[PDB]
């Protein structure tokens, strides 16, 4: 017990269904990172292949080897927000950039 | 010139400066908080 | 001695001189040969600079083929046959096709990983069969005359390099083709921070990714075990064996990846003065300055 | 003022297998029925099920 090499897959495989337009942290193939999922035909890939890169060295993308499936990673958003207050008010007026 | 500058800047985040590595999910998921302050420290203090 | 278990005492010839030949061709990475993809990733329309573990350019191999007969020797399981697994090696196979019955099979020598080649360590094993190729490492149990034999035609031996009665801790066991029809094969094996990697290709100038294994261990031993055959000698059919074997460092260079993903051109920063212009400025087409 | 953050939740877990699965359904739903005697025992080791 707790030895060897014959294991379970009752654990990682729980859900094993990716959504596209909500934000969530993911742990594929040892790259660990949060994004936003979208589904896009790419007919780029090998067999080989499972990560799209850039020049920079980020993740742009993947393929899930289970449903044969393509998807663009794009980073979540986290801003900043810009208050004016005056002298003797009582709420500042808000103000979202772009 | 204001291009790369701020492209210089943002490569900062994918070093290591001495640590395991650069993301600190991987290093708050591998370690004990006892033993996780030590690599943490590397990239405050390189960021910085 | 490869093993610290006698399998068999057969017969054993005269320790010949069994010079280890020297390639005349060059590494030349101009057009891809040398260099390999990343693990799992996709470069489109980019120029990286990879800083991996690549072959030095302008440089010569070293044939490690070892063809046996119906004797064998001593003088086979001792160095310079077993060399250092210091960094990695690159592997250059001929496909050996013989058309015994009128059947087209494919059958070459095996590589051997190790540290100690013990039971309580580890032992990285690629067979290649007929169309198959298989990868196991596992805790196998080395003899001290390891040897294989050929599947069609073959010698009046029988391949024995381990005995075991059930299969040990494994850690990875999974199979691979290849194109049977071929005329050379490349390989690449390395370490990095204690895991490996392996690759393999039989059609272009780049490789392909074949799996990343942890270990935790500093393996520093590889050896290439004979192959006994009655089918390649001068009376038989004058196919002979090949295995070249030439280091590798941690080297930087600058790979070109075209609209579609495919690996066009390569320059090593530490060939001439211009590629090292060309990896400063992380183009083809420097532009006119002045370089320190 | 400070940045707005978010916790999100429901990750996502991807892994290439690196061992055989054991393959116990096709070895149980074996035509041969062997009798109470024999009893045939085979050893699964080194695989996921
Ligand atoms: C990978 O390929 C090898 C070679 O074909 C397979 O080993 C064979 O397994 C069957 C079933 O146990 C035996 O009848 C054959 O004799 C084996 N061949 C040899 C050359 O030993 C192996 O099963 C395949 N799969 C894995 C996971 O290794
Ligand atoms: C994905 O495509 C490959 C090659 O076409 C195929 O072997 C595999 O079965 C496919 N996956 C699924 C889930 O159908
Ligand atoms: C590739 O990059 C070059 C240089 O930026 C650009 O001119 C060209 O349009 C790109 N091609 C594609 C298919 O994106
Ligand atoms: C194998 O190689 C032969 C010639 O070398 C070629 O005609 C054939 O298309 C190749 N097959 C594959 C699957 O690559």
């Amino acid at each position: 017990i707790n030895s060897g090499t014959t294991c379970s897959n009752d654990l990682l495989y729980s859900n094993t269904e990716i959504s596209t337009g909500v934000c969530v942290n993911y742990d594929l193939y040892g790259i660990t990172g949060q994004g936003i999922f979208k589904e896009v035909s790419a007919a780029y890939y090998n067999n080989w292949q499972n990560l799209l890169y850039d020049s920079n060295g980020n993740i742009i993308g993947f393929k899930d080897f289970l449903t044969n499936k393509t998807y663009t990673i794009l980073p979540c958003y986290s801003g900043r927000v810009s208050a004016a207050f005056y002298q003797n008010s009582s709420s500042p007026a808000l103000l979202y950039r772009n | 010139a204001n291009a790369q500058a701020l492209n210089s800047l943002l490569q900062q985040l994918f070093n290591k400066f001495g640590a395991i590595s650069s993301s600190l999910q991987e290093i708050l998921s591998r370690l004990d908080p006892p033993e996780a302050q030590v690599q943490i420290d590397r990239l405050i203090n390189g960021r910085l | 001695v490869i093993g610290d278990f006698n399998c068999t005492n057969s017969f054993i010839n005269d320790y010949n001189k069994t010079i280890p030949r020297i390639s005349e061709d060059v590494v030349d990475v101009s057009l891809g040969l040398g260099t390999y993809y990343v693990l799992n990733r996709v470069y489109l329309n980019t120029t990286l600079l990879f800083t991996g573990y690549f072959p030095k350019s302008g440089a010569n191999f070293r044939d490690l083929a070892l063809k046996g007969s119906i004797y064998l020797s001593t003088l086979w399981y001792k160095p310079p046959f077993l060399s250092d697994f210091n960094n990695g090696i690159f592997s250059k196979v001929k496909n050996t096709k013989l058309y015994v019955n009128n059947t087209l099979y494919s059958e070459f020598s095996t590589i051997v990983i190790g540290s100690v080649f013990v039971n309580t360590s580890y032992t990285i094993v690629v067979q290649p069969h007929n169309g198959i190729l298989e990868i196991t490492a596992c805790q196998y149990t080395m003899c001290e005359y390891p040897h294989t034999v050929c599947k069609s035609k073959g010698s009046i031996r029988n391949e024995s390099w381990h005995i075991d009665s059930s299969e040990p801790l494994c850690l990875f066991k999974k199979n691979f083709t290849y194109n049977v029809s071929a005329d050379w094969l490349y390989f690449h094996f390395y370490q990095e921070r204690g895991v490996f990697y392996a690759y393999y290709a039989d059609v272009g100038m780049p490789t392909t990714f074949l799996f990343s294994l942890y270990l935790g261990t500093i393996l520093s031993h590889y050896y290439v075990m004979p192959l006994t055959c009655n089918a390649i000698s001068s009376n038989t059919d004058n196919e002979t064996l090949e295995y070249w074997v030439t280091p590798l460092s941690r080297r930087q260079y600058l790979l070109n990846f075209d609209e579609h993903g495919v690996i066009t051109n390569a320059v090593d920063c530490s060939s001439s003065f211009l590629s090292e212009i060309q990896c400063k400025t992380q183009s083809f087409a420097p532009n006119t300055g002045v370089y320190d | 003022l400070s940045g707005f953050t978010v916790k999100p939740v429901a990750t996502v877990y991807r892994r290439i297998p690196n061992l055989p699965d054991c393959d116990i359904d096709n070895w149980l739903n074996n035509v041969s029925v062997p009798s109470p005697l024999n009893w045939e025992r085979r050893i699964f080791s080194n695989c996921n099920f």
